RNA sequence: GAUGGGGAAGCUCCGUUUCAAAGGCCUGAUUUUAUGCAGGCCACCAUCGAAAGGGAAUCCGGUUAAGAUUCCGGAACCUGG
RNA sequence: GCUUGUGACGGCCCGUGAAAAUCCACAGGAAGGAAUAGUUUUCAUGCCAGGUCGUACUGAUAACCGCAGCAGGUCUCCAAG
């Protein structure tokens, strides 16, 4: 159950959304895991992918859209990848 | 966990030097006086080497390998970085933040960037690098 | 149908080789908000293009006429 | 408030073309208005312009589709069947 | 109350025969025709109007100068900045992973 | 020697372009 | 009498179709080496709407094989098929929709639309809105398919004939009443001049075989054999039955 | 609506890129002279059809018995070289 | 406020609402070029030329068509309190 681990990093752990904030943690090589969503672009999924490579960072496919990744985490937006910075 | 080093190839995105592979000489994580960003200090390619082959004569030889460089600081949001890896001890004393902010020593610098990435051209080395990317 | 605001770029113009005219027009204009004052304008017929030199001084529009070259027709008013 | 009891959308049309044919027409012209879920950025903006082309408003990205709906029934049948027939003829 | 007249044998309202009354220093009413507006040039990729480019007719490109019409970037009078941007990430990356193919 | 790269070119279905080839058996005479 | 309404639409005067606003005609590749050998992809950069065509088409862009350039095709595109999607045509092409493949290259119930006839025409079958056909069985010994038709018909076409995976896009579209008479007219003034129809009985007997008469009737049986001449075929042609 | 072709006893008919060996501007080669002679490029293959469609570029003042965005005075613009 | 131009939007279609000449940009890198010297006529200034035909007036209860100086017919722009 992944729906069940991310419920509870969200509030013992430290996370991130969005793209332009996932890269920004990449780069500072401060992710232990992303995840990202199964309807995300495939270039934009491709480019996660050679970031995650270059920090040796974990990647997991999410199976579910952007709609149902923001329902995971606990938002009312839909969110694309999301940045596990530390677990709880 | 960190890739962008003082010796990282990465490829401009942003900038009139957009599709030109760069490498990284001084990278600066948390901003400056000047460029509140994570930027990095970077040498390019401004015009890549032609192809050479065995017909050409010794004078068009030495004509099509004249490679023209660039200093630049560029947003760590406009760069793509690579796998790639290119050692700049050559120059890396040269370029530097007081580099800039000079018209005249902007010059002497590329002057000596040209002469490192001519000799790395000859005896072929860094392949990848001295490729013009297509796009 | 251009204005120059530079007077050393006026003084070439009057012998540019291409110029062979001029006028001189005087105009009567008053200031924001007192006494009027002479506004001399100087305009140098050009091949392509008419030159104009408008000046609200008037102790500098005489100066300017004595540096005029007598060679180029002058046209007062 | 409630404008009309029944008649909706064709409540243009007035009395005229008889009540069967204006209830068949207000079927069909409530699926042809209507926004859709895009399935490539997630979000509702799909929208009809001509009959059976379907734009999304964010992504710029263009279906091709029924005259009246993003998808037809049969055509989602089809798209069982070749993904039934394709696994058997390629392992 | 002054009234104008077309300045053509031209009598129809057409495209062509666009008019804009004006005053002269004359003191009168006369009308001046007008040419059709330009439109901006469109990028070649998604349909968006280009930056940093001039608004002219066709014919009028030949007359100003090179700097008028491009952009100091590759693809600079033909594509907008995002669709040079997708352009270069998507070579790189599309040739670093023909590469792990090959192996 | 180092300036000179072999460069092999493709001429598979879908790959670069074809080369030109003696085609005088298919002249429409 | 005078030449019946049927029989001047022959001239081709005012009853030719009108295709100023028409898209091009919608055709397959030419067979080529790389259809018949392997495969070739192409790329979708629009789906546009085509005056007088229910269903819409889809321009698709390959590269030419012998010289450096781009070809644009005219497809009829199937549900499914959205911009910048990847298609590939040829022999050894994938079971997906949108791709064009030979018949003899795809099972036993597979859904396929564009068929072609005969091997390089480029499309003949299952070309309007919402129809398809269904391959049923197949020959390998003197390389025949058999086909099932959108009337019903079964057909047997040769195994190198092409075909697109799907069904025609724009299904539906006749289920909605046009409701009023100007609707009509718009329909059929971006295909012909067939619109709007006088009945024949309300004619007189110079103008067609039905006319005339104290009263509107057509006196005579309707049906007519298939050996009668121009002037005659008004009516229902060598019906079998009529009625309900 | 010609040509290439095919019909018609024939006046002529069909057809418009058609079962055709359908053509010329970038030069190089030459300082006998003007363009013969070498690569490559391109095959699109007549022409007619809008004084309201498309389209390079001008405005103000003045002037006649009767002309003017055309003449006069002044001030501009486009194309070719 | 009126006339008109234009901008960002919205409604409608089983209707989605011309073509070509012409002009420009980009990709590509064939050639051509510097040291006692060359390239740029897409920066500025300066030089020359721009043929042929139409152009008056009416446009209507008198200049057009109706046997005519006929209460008929005949496309369109400007629009004061
Ligand atoms: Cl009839
Ligand atoms: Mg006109
Ligand atoms: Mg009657
Ligand atoms: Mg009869
Ligand atoms: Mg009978
Ligand atoms: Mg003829
Ligand atoms: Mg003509
Ligand atoms: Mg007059
Ligand atoms: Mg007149
Ligand atoms: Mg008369
Ligand atoms: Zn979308
Ligand atoms: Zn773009």
């Amino acid at each position: 159950s992944i729906n069940q681990k991310l419920a509870l990093v969200i509030k013992s752990g430290k996370y991130t959304l969005g793209y332009k904030s996932t890269v920004k943690s990449l780069r500072q090589g401060k992710s232990k895991l992303i995840i990202i969503a199964a309807n995300t672009p495939v270039l934009r999924k491709s480019e996660l992918e050679y970031y995650a490579m270059l920090s040796k960072t974990k990647v997991y496919y999410f199976q579910g859209g952007n709609n149902e990744l923001g329902t995971a985490v606990g938002k009312l937006f839909r969110v694309g990848v999301v940045s596990i910075l530390e677990a709880g | 966990a960190k890739f962008l080093k003082a010796g990282k190839v990465a490829v401009v995105v942003r900038g009139r030097y957009a599709g030109k592979k760069v490498v990284i000489v001084k990278p600066h994580d948390e901003g400056s006086k000047s460029h509140p960003f994570g930027h990095a200090l970077v040498a390019g390619i401004e015009r890549y080497p032609l192809k050479v082959t065995k017909k050409h004569g010794a004078k068009k030889v030495a004509k099509r390998t004249k490679i023209k460089p660039f200093i630049k600081v560029v947003n760590y949001n406009h760069l793509l970085p690579t796998r790639y890896t290119l050692d700049v001890e050559a120059f890396k004393s040269v370029v530097s933040t007081e580099t800039f902010e000079q018209p005249s020593q902007r010059e002497e610098a590329k002057k000596v960037v040209k002469k490192a990435f001519e000799e790395r051209h000859q005896a072929g080395k860094n392949q990848w690098f001295f490729s013009k990317l297509r796009f | 149908a251009r204005e120059i605001t530079d007077i050393k770029q006026f003084l070439e113009l009057t012998r540019r080789a291409d110029v062979k005219t001029a006028t001189v027009k005087i105009n009567k204009k008053l200031n924001k908000a007192g006494k009027p004052f002479r506004q001399t304008k100087f305009k140098v017929r050009g091949s392509s293009s008419l030159y104009t030199l408008v000046i609200n001084d008037a102790g500098k529009a005489k100066k300017l006429i004595q540096s005029l070259p007598p060679t180029l027709k002058v046209n007062r008013l | 408030a409630k404008r009309t009891k029944k008649v909706g959308i064709t409540g243009k049309y007035g009395v005229r073309y008889g009540s069967s044919l204006r209830r068949q027409v207000k079927k069909l012209e409530i699926q042809q208005h209507a926004r859709y879920d895009c399935s490539f950025c997630g979000k509702k903006t799909v929208k009809r312009g001509a009959a059976g082309i379907w734009t999304c408003s964010c992504c710029k990205k263009t279906v091709a589709g029924g005259a009246y709906t993003v998808s037809t029934a049969a055509a989602a049948t089809v798209r069982s069947t070749i993904r039934r027939l394709r696994e058997m003829v390629e392992a | 109350a002054q009234r104008v007249t077309f300045r053509r044998r031209n009598p129809y309202n057409t495209r062509s025969n666009k008019i804009k009354v004006v005053k002269t220093p004359g003191g009168i009413l006369r009308a001046q025709h007008v040419k059709k507006l330009a439109t901006r040039p469109k990028c070649g990729d998604c349909g968006s109007a280009l930056q940093g480019i001039s608004t002219l007719r066709p014919r009028q490109y030949a007359t100003v100068s090179k700097t008028h019409k491009t952009v100091s970037r590759a693809y600079g009078g033909s594509r907008c900045a995002n669709c040079v941007k997708e352009r270069i990430i998507r070579a790189f990356l599309i040739e670093e992973q023909k590469i792990v193919k090959k192996v | 020697n180092p300036l000179t790269h072999s460069t092999p070119k493709n001429f598979g279905i879908g790959q670069a372009v074809q080369p030109k080839r003696n085609l005088s058996r298919y002249v429409k005479w | 009498g005078r030449v019946i309404r049927n029989q001047r639409k022959g001239a081709g005067s005012i009853f030719t179709s009108h295709t100023r606003l028409r898209q091009g005609a919608a055709k397959l590749r030419t067979l080529d080496y790389a259809e018949r050998h392997g495969y070739i992809r192409g790329i979708v950069k629009q789906i546009v709407h085509d005056s007088g065509r229910g269903a819409p088409l889809a321009k698709v862009v390959f590269r030419d094989p012998y010289k450096y350039r781009l070809r644009e095709e005219i497809f009829i595109a199937n549900e499914g098929v959205h911009t910048g999607q990847f298609i590939y045509a040829g022999k050894k092409a994938s079971l997906n929709v949108g791709n064009v493949l030979p018949l003899g290259s795809v099972p036993e119930g597979t859904i396929v639309s564009n068929v072609e006839e005969k091997p390089g025409d480029r499309g003949a079958l299952a070309r309007a809105s919402g129809n398809y056909v269904i391959i049923i069985g197949h020959n390998p010994d003197e390389n025949k398919t058999r086909v099932r038709l959108p009337s019903g018909a079964k057909k047997v076409i040769s195994s190198d004939a092409r075909g697109v995976i799907g069904v025609i896009a724009g299904g539906g579209r006749v289920d909605k009443p046009l409701l009023k008479a100007g609707r009509a007219f718009h329909k059929y003034r971006l295909k012909r001049n067939s619109w709007p129809k006088t009945r024949g009985v309300a004619m007189n007997p110079v103008d067609h075989p039905h006319g005339g008469g104290n009263h509107q009737h057509i006196g005579k049986a309707s049906t007519i054999s298939r050996g009668a001449v121009s002037g005659q075929k008004a009516g229902l042609i060598a019906a079998r039955r009529t009625g309900l």
